[PDB]
């Protein structure tokens, strides 16, 4: 139950930060969507949103 | 005054528009014409923030 609540909190946080980043600039937010963090988990922001 | 209201209303100024709206004679015609212009310009697909 605690890990489910904390999961909901961080997915809300990711959505709300990216809508700010897109609203202030479009091109650099589309730069953000495709980057791999030099192997964070070895994946992408959009791919982790999908999986 | 309706021309300057079109000027301020196109630019999405949102607060100069009300100040100049209060000075206008044809008030409800101004509000309906501005509503129609902005509902058109909200359909332009590039730069969705301005939309």
């Amino acid at each position: 139950g605690e890990s489910e609540e904390l999961a909901n909190e961080y997915e809300t946080r990711a959505v709300e930060l990216f809508t700010e980043c897109y609203s202030n600039d479009e091109d650099l937010a589309e730069q953000l969507l495709v980057y791999s963090c030099e192997a964070w988990g070895g994946s992408n922001c959009l791919e982790l949103a999908v999986e | 005054l309706q021309a300057l209201f079109i000027w301020a209303i196109l630019q999405n100024k949102k607060e100069l528009s009300k100040v100049i709206w209060e000075q206008t004679k044809g008030c409800t015609l101004a509000a309906l014409g501005a509503s129609k212009l902005l509902k058109t310009l909200a359909k332009v697909k590039n730069d969705i923030n301005a939309a």
